[PDB]
């Protein structure tokens, strides 16, 4: 190793000294601009890190070669092209394609050293190979197909050459135990690609840390004492994880969110700038230094320019390279969901025809529709792959066990999942008809000669509840077997009438719609009074789920709050029932109530919550609940893991709020998980259309018919589509309508 | 034909209306040819099948009837409704025999075994309680679940009984022992209905797959037969479109009978794992049926107030 | 004025020589709030009106003291207990009233707890002919003939 250390370092000898091409290309670099401010020790670092791995790659390889060891000619010829590799993806390696293009053709401009043949294709686009000559990653992305089973699964990564790019990145960061951050766009990509990294070393065990603005060091401190010992040595005091000879990585999803202080400072980036550069934290139990044996870290975080995050100190960013994932893009996205759609349109095959115009028509919508929902209009206007993960993930489960399906139930299903994923969200009336125009106009340019009266309809519900296939539903039967369901509800939970109407309709629609999945979470935006809490309590009791108040009152401080999730947690992973945590803005008090939300939402799991004998009883009942259950769990660590998984499995948050115009900006601050984990239901205020039909439906009981109604000339009219000429029940609850609306003015 | 082949077929002979509630639960006298049914109009109702017409009125109870029982004999009649009292009926003498109370909630079931010596009722205090015949008392009330316990059944000789409640668990208990068996926490969703095999489909169930065999059958549109030898899931049966409200065996032991929400009623081969033949049933939603074990005729409560009979075939 | 202009231009015939405190409030009822302290302006009468027609439990800004005198005069013959929301005696005066079915008034809303969210929605289980509700972690029967009054002093206060 000493040897081949020695013969690497003399042969990049003369690349480094005076200007060479190391200094240039750092002056140049310079000049780029990239997403974070970039300081010359971090790259410099980043490109050592990446040296030493590519003299570990040589000594692998002469020890995969014991008959022929390492040739002089090919290791410099070998070297000489993987430093060029690595000065690309170290000083271009947190900028944008086009910087490290620029980047690109500067150095092929600036050396003179051996490069690949190619009219338009960048240098970042090419590996340098144990051999010597250099691969393009084109040919080593294959043209996969994946199984029906595992369609839009959490764990399967299509290949592409950006995955492929950080896979070897992230596999060359890893390899020798250095922090890094993975940079990049809300739904890019990075916490998938470091998963994919971290599944080929099976030697590490992944740590998920989401930070909220509020976090302090005491997080890190819970997740070190949960996850790790403290062990005594002669040299100090040794903290190491229990698994011994796994290394324990720590995925902070949230780098940039904490709050920056009065004076310019974070304290946990500080935390973990001190324990990378001196490789310890000092312990506040007793001021003794304590030292990290296996510890490595992993950093996500949206750019600095985001609204809610900051920028890093310097100081923490010279031990730490970052690289910026960006978004797949168009060209990309097309074969990313093609492979998905080609895998899921098996089930039916008249419709495989018919998979690439249903991944144009989706990418097409998807690039439109994030071009307008810009998030300087509202703070939750983000989108990302994400959706179209959970687009096709939803196809699929609606295209499962239906078994027949002709094209026309396949735009609609396509349509339906549109409205689903880019109506909820949204805010006005204007750009709700936006989206619905829209969606017409992509279906009738992408799927012509198609039954456009059968394809698209007004109501365009979907309910599992008059079948047991997901099946398209009349607004009428629905509302008949709604009305049924309301009057067994009214003598078992809660005896308060209800009146129905469309709105009302399509909100229990899409509250069972997320509650049927799992890990799913509600974060309903609407004024007080509206109903959100009674619908999602119907919904809860009508699909067999418990509903959990946490009855807040006066001086309700941290340890009420922590003992209530105890038994929420107690109840939903060990007992294992189904279970609605349903709680309002007004339940939340302190930072301490948002954090443990913002954890429990993000991983389903609060570390540091069972500490003492409670921790001994929470394993003695998940004993006791797997013994039940049928399979047998010994140790803790995959007892935790199971109970977790049930956690996730059963556990159903819903979070209620009022709208405003700065305390969704600072919920969004304070808490990410509310806005990435939970799919967000603008119910808003009660539109003029259904306090029209309330009011109609209300007062049809009284008598309220003048057969001698004169029809006013100047007609006041503040409903839209009412009828003409309108009766007199119809003009007194216009008037209604009317009185309602200048009380708002 | 023979009673083994007793199939009902569409149309239904009887259409039968004049009830101001839904119907709960419309059961077969033992002996004589009486049609009877519970409605939630606080009235026990009195048809006939062999000729379709009115015989006559039972007005005892003042809230909603849940559940009704038979005995071996038929002379005695025990119902249960929401004002937590339990009230008893004879055939002898059409009166009321005794007043009864005891329950914190609504009597969701009541069940007489064959012996006739007492009665047992499952209500909604989280207790099942058994009474006697002679002086109306609960000696001994059966406690151990969570929730309001649905539906009550026995097997034939009163030696086991078993229950249903809202934990997705189905409990077996003893009138002896006073201790629950096993524990079957197997569902996903409130179970509503509970039925026994006959004699005649032990042999069946076995040559299937002793005794005795337990069914189960809950809101999740799923159906599930138990042994209480083994304590496990003997097979699973997948197809009913909506809430599964009432199951039932036949007599013959061959096939089953049950209903479901989506105002059908439908018969399974548990053999080919897979239904024979579906009628829709009502106009509204259904809540049970019954099969008599000699006579080939078939009824099915429901929703809209009306019930109808059908002739087996 | 808006309202009733907007009755005219859609020619809903309304009422015009009419007094809305005349048309609500009959003359002997108007007699027993004027004996029970009331001021005889047309605005304290009509929120005597409203206190009487009320479906939702109301709150009280009053200032100057004279209406709480008048609930208490109109609530004479029923028995209420006076307490604050500040108070510790509180709770148990809440449940005291809802077992024994006697009005309450309580002061100080700005200290609002929200244990009184079950009672003021009307979030009530009906056991058969027994009317139930559960606040906090106990169960209590509620009375038909419960009212609650809401009191406050400071007319600048923010309302969630
Ligand atoms: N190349 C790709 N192949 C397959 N799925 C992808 C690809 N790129 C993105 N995705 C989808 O995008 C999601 C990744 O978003 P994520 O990494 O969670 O963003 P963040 O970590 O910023 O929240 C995954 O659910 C994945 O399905
Ligand atoms: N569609 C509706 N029909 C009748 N009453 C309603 C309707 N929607 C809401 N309400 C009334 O409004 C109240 C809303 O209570 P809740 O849902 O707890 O508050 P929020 O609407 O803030 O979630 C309920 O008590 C209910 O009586």
């Amino acid at each position: 190793m000493l040897q081949i250390q020695r013969d690497a370092a003399t042969i990049m000898q003369p690349y480094f000294t005076s200007n060479g091409l190391v200094t240039k290309a750092l002056e140049h670099a310079f000049q780029l601009e990239h997403i974070m401010d970039l300081t010359r020790l971090r790259c410099l670092g980043s490109l050592f890190s990446m040296l030493h791995q590519a003299c570990r790659n040589v000594a692998q390889y002469n020890a995969n070669h014991p008959d022929f060891p390492m040739q002089i000619e090919q290791l410099e010829r070998y070297i000489q092209r993987y430093l060029v590799y690595a000065i690309l993806w170290s000083l271009s390696g947190d900028s944008r394609l086009k910087m490290r293009a620029e980047l690109g053709e500067y150095i092929r401009r600036i050396t003179t050293v051996p490069l690949p043949t190619a009219p338009n294709i960048p240098i970042i686009d090419y590996e340098v190979s144990i051999s010597g000559e250099w691969s393009p990653w084109q040919a080593k992305v294959p043209q996969i197909e994946v199984e029906t089973h595992k369609v839009a699964a959490p764990d399967v990564v299509v290949p592409t050459l950006d995955t492929v790019r950080h896979e070897a990145l992230l596999y060359t960061w890893l390899a020798e135990h250095k922090p890094l951050v993975l940079c990049g766009p809300p739904g890019s990509g990075k916490t998938m690609t470091l998963f994919s990294a971290l599944r080929a070393l099976p030697d590490m065990e992944v740590v998920g840390l989401n930070f909220s603005s509020a976090t302090t060091p005491e997080l890190l401190l819970k997740t070190f004492d949960h996850y790790c010992e403290y062990r005594r040595t002669p040299n100090g005091v040794v903290l190491a994880p229990v698994q011994l000879g796994k290394w324990l990585v720590l995925f902070c999803d949230e780098i940039n969110l904490p709050d920056m202080d009065k004076y310019g400072t974070q304290r946990v980036i500080s935390f973990i700038r001190q324990m990378v550069e001196h490789g310890g934290f000092y312990r506040t139990s007793d001021q003794t230094w304590v030292k990290l044996e296996r510890i490595q870290f992993v950093g996500a975080c949206n750019p600095p320019t985001d609204p809610g995050r900051k920028p890093l100190s310097h100081r923490f960013l010279r031990h730490v390279p970052v690289v910026y994932v960006d978004y797949p893009g168009p060209a990309s996205l097309t074969q990313i969901y093609g492979t998905f759609n080609r895998a899921m349109l098996r089930l039916i095959p008249s419709l495989r025809t018919y998979a690439e115009p249903l991944t144009a028509a989706m990418v097409e919508f998807y690039t439109m529709s994030q071009e307008r929902f810009t998030q300087d209009t509202q703070p939750h206007y983000i989108y990302s792959p994400r959706e179209m993960t959970r687009w096709v993930r939803g196809i699929f489960e609606a295209l499962r066990p239906l078994e027949t399906l002709p094209v026309e139930g396949l735009i609609r299903i396509w349509a339906h999942e549109a409205l689903r994923l880019f109506q909820d969200r949204l805010v006005e009336d204007e750009e709700r008809r936006w989206t619905d125009e829209n969606i017409d106009t992509v279906a009738l340019k992408h799927f012509p000669n198609i039954d456009r009266e059968k394809a698209m309809s007004r109501p365009i519900l979907y309910s599992n509840w008059l079948s047991k296939d997901y099946i398209p539903v009349d607004q009428e039967e629905l509302r008949d077997y709604v009305k049924a369901r309301l009057k067994v509800f009214y003598e078992e939970e809660l005896d308060v009438p209800l009146v129905l109407f469309n709105e009302v309709l399509d909100h229990v629609l899409r509250i069972d719609r997320i509650f049927r999945q799992p890990q799913g979470h509600l974060l309903l935006i609407g004024v007080s009074g509206a109903g959100k809490t009674t619908l999602s309590r119907f919904v809860a009791w009508m699909n067999g789920l418990s509903v959990y108040q946490i009855k807040v009152h006066r001086k309700y401080t941290g340890e009420d709050f922590d003992e209530d999730l105890r038994t929420v947690l107690r109840r939903s992973g060990c007992k294992n029932e189904k279970i609605a945590f349903i709680m309002d803005e007004s339940n939340v008090l302190d930072s301490g109530f948002l954090e443990r939300m913002n954890t429990l939402l993000a991983n389903g799991e609060v570390p540091g919550l069972f500490e003492g004998d409670e921790y001994a009883t929470l394993m003695t009942q998940c004993k006791e609940g797997a013994q039940k259950e049928g399979l047998m769990l010994d140790s803790h660590e995959e007892l935790y893991k199971w109970f977790t998984s049930q956690v996730i499995r059963n556990l159903h948050v819903v979070f209620t709020m009022n709208p405003s115009s700065e305390g969704l900006k600072d919920r969004a601050a304070t808490s990410p998980a509310l806005f990435n984990r939970c799919v967000l239901n603008w119910f808003g205020d009660w539109s003029t259309e259904a306090l029209y039909q309330v009011g109609k439906e209300f007062t049809s009981k009284m008598d309220l018919e003048k057969p001698n109604y004169i029809v006013p000339d100047y007609m006041p009219v503040v409903y839209d589509k009412l009828p003409q000429p309108p009766s007199h029940r119809e003009a007194i609850v216009n008037s209604c309508v009317f009185v309602h609306q200048t009380l708002h003015q | 034909r023979d009673p083994k082949e007793w199939i009902p077929r569409p149309p239904e002979k009887y259409a039968l209306s004049g009830h101001r509630s839904p119907v709960t639960r419309v059961i077969f006298h033992p002996v004589f040819s009486v049609m009877v049914s519970a409605s939630e109009d606080a009235t026990i109702k009195v048809w006939d099948y062999e000729t379709g017409d009115f015989e006559r009125t039972l007005k005892g109870h003042t809230d909603s009837v849940q559940d009704i029982s038979f005995d071996h004999s038929g002379k005695l009649l025990a119902s249960c409704s929401a004002d937590m009292t339990i009230k008893l009926w004879d055939f002898q003498g059409f009166e009321c025999i005794r007043t009864m109370h005891g329950h914190d909630h609504n009597v969701s079931s009541v069940a007489i075994m064959p012996n006739g010596d007492h009665i047992v009722s499952a209500s909604r205090d989280k207790t099942i309680k058994m009474w006697e015949v002679q002086t109306g008392y609960c000696v001994k009330t059966f406690t151990g679940h969570r929730e309001w316990v649905r539906m009550v059944r026995p097997n034939q000789d009163g030696t086991l009984i078993a229950s249903c409640s809202n934990d997705q668990t189905v409990r077996v208990w003893v009138v002896a022992t006073k201790e629950c068996k096993a524990e079957l926490r197997e569902h996903e969703h409130v179970v509503e209905c509970i039925s026994w095999a006959p004699e005649s489909s032990y042999s069946s169930i076995s040559e299937a797959t002793p005794g005795p065999f337990l069914l189960s059958g809950s809101r999740d549109k799923t159906i599930k037969m138990w042994d209480v030898s083994t304590g496990m899931c003997l097979m699973t049966l997948v197809g009913h479109d909506n809430w599964v409200r009432g199951v039932l065996f036949h007599s013959g032991g061959k096939f089953i009978l049950s209903c479901a929400d989506d105002k059908t009623l439908r018969v399974w081969d548990y053999k080919n794992k897979r239904c024979m033949k579906t009628l829709n049933a009502h106009e509204h939603f259904v809540t049970s049926l019954d099969f008599h074990k000699t006579a080939p005729y078939v009824v099915t409560g429901s929703v809209d107030q009306t019930v109808k009979v059908w002739e087996c075939r | 004025t808006t309202w009733s202009h907007h009755l005219q231009q859609a020619n809903i015939q309304f009422r015009t020589d009419i007094a809305r405190t005349e048309y609500l409030s009959n003359a002997d009822e108007r007699l027993r709030w004027q004996a029970s302290s009331l001021p005889a302006d047309d605005l304290c009468t009509e929120n005597a009106i409203m206190l009487k027609r009320f479906n939702r439990y109301p709150l009280i800004i009053d200032p100057s003291g004279q209406a709480t005198e008048f609930i208490m005069n109109e609530y004479k013959d029923r028995k209420i207990t006076r307490t604050s929301f500040l108070d510790d005696a509180f709770r148990k005066n809440l449940e005291s009233a809802l077992r024994f079915g006697n009005p309450l008034l309580v002061q100080d809303v700005e200290s609002y707890d929200p244990v009184l969210n079950p009672v003021l929605n009307r979030e009530v289980r009906r056991t058969g002919g027994r009317v139930l509700i559960t606040l906090g972690d106990q169960d209590i029967d509620l009375s038909p003939s419960f009212v609650i009054f809401l009191s406050t002093r400071d007319p600048t206060v923010e309302f969630p």
